[PDB]
């Protein structure tokens, strides 16, 4: 019947605790200019799929890049920011689980025209270090 | 019906078919003996014989409230519905997301849930890795 | 048709800004021992009815308490504490909005004894100031229909 | 036995007017308003102003069915509770919906608050006439 895996929470720690995240990259090219969203979730193949087929209705699609190397802690938050002059909105990520069902949380860049590409980052919110970043060029469209 | 969502086989790879695309239904028809490891889910299992296993998605919400008795567990990884023959499934290898390179996760803290007709059941894993449970004879 | 109050947000802010927040206590009383139900949530009639419902389906029952006083902010954590012999699982509460079908989160607390009363706590984790206060006594706990 | 009205109630110029269940598991409520008047519900923080008898159905809904539909729709946050209100055209003079954000900080801007109405064709996203402490006023509202 349905299965996965529960963890028992610990009153010292609750529900903020280290994962396996994922960024998910999606695009969509509209005349000239270029809108990325991006996504951080837990590695989890189900909420992977959900973001995929709600994209897809807006005809947002995904950029494979790898994820984040580094485990991140539920409940953190970062900054998104990029190389280039563009529009974030909002600029500040959480991690945390959204059941596949609900919406999931990700931040709207507007770049204009992509040029010779565009550095996207992330950034811990706390003490300002890099955890995390990706170089979208035009070949990565396809 | 795709590359990303292959199985790795003894015999090399096998394709994931697609049952009901709106509801996340799908299956794979696993050739022959041995471990099959899916890469897109996490997913793996180890088989006797050629065995048809169907693979649906599910969210916990429908299953895991914030009752006196689950509120004390978190998600841990994905929700499958999975359903195969009895005695062709020597262990299923569930995947979760928690991070076990460092010394701060208890491994006796993870359960596998099974949420059947009369409530959930928790299962002790037979052993816990660093991104997935086994559980040993499941009974689907 | 349906309709409702919805704030544009601003780059530099975010969902995070400052929200009117109730908290909501329910309790379960098991002979001498407890448990009660603490959630920290947006005031909204839909989120409260939701929680209202899920707990009735257990046997707790809502304990009417003023909610804090000052404006929180969303995203922003608390930390539940107590006396010394209570158990609390979890210590932090995030202020958010979860939609009524989605789980609310709350923090739950066993006492062996209420005694005299359980003195509840939330602080704000960035400073550490005491933001909202109850005294939970026996004359508090009424039977279950209100 | 009982008391004369609760939380629940529309409170009004003659009182309190008792609110129906119509469904208490789908939360679906009516009430019908006695006579012109200004009356608000403690419970669900709804107001109305009617110039004559009316009869008002109120339903309690979830954002998630109606905030996934356009793009646009991204830089709005839910700022207070979603109502399905169904009421003859020409009774209803202003309706007050309640919202949860905080204008005491002087860190909020009154003019970034809508009353977003779902109607068949989409989404409309009105300008308020008025934005109080908790609560948004639309005048003239066509439910």
């Amino acid at each position: 019947s349905p299965m996965g895996v529960l963890l028992r929470m610990i009153p010292a720690v609750g529900h903020f605790i280290p994962i396996t995240s994922i960024t998910l990259i999606y695009y969509r090219l509209y005349l000239e200019d270029i809108t990325f969203h991006l996504y951080l979730v837990p590695n989890d193949c189900t909420i992977r799929k959900a973001i995929d087929e709600e994209e897809l209705k807006f005809q947002f699609v995904r950029i494979n890049k790898p994820p984040p190397v580094d485990a991140l802690y539920v409940g953190s938050r970062y900054i998104v920011s990029s190389s280039k002059e563009v529009e974030i909105l909002p600029k500040e990520l959480e991690l945390c689980y959204r059941s596949p069902r609900e919406s999931q949380l990700f931040s709207e860049i507007y770049v204009g025209n992509i040029g010779s590409g565009i550095n996207l980052q992330l950034t811990d919110k706390k003490y300002m270090n890099l955890i995390w970043e990706a170089l979208l060029k035009p070949g990565d469209l396809r | 019906l795709g590359t990303d969502d292959d199985f790795w086989g003894p015999s090399g790879p096998v394709s994931t078919e697609v049952v009901d695309r709106e509801r996340n239904l799908y299956r794979v028809r696993l050739p022959m003996a041995g471990s099959y490891h899916c890469p897109s889910t996490g997913l793996h299992f180890v088989v006797t014989r050629a065995v048809t296993i169907e693979i649906g998605f599910c969210a916990w919400s429908q299953f895991l409230h914030e009752t006196p008795l689950q509120h004390s567990h978190m998600v841990a990884g994905p929700l499958f519905d999975i359903k195969a023959e009895h005695g062709a499934v020597t262990a299923v290898c569930l995947p979760h997301f928690v991070s076990l390179q460092e010394g701060k996760v208890d491994s006796s803290l993870f359960h596998v849930a099974h949420f059947q007709d009369h409530g959930m059941v928790l299962e002790t894993p037979a052993r816990v890795e660093p991104h997935f449970a086994v559980l040993e004879n499941p009974s689907f």
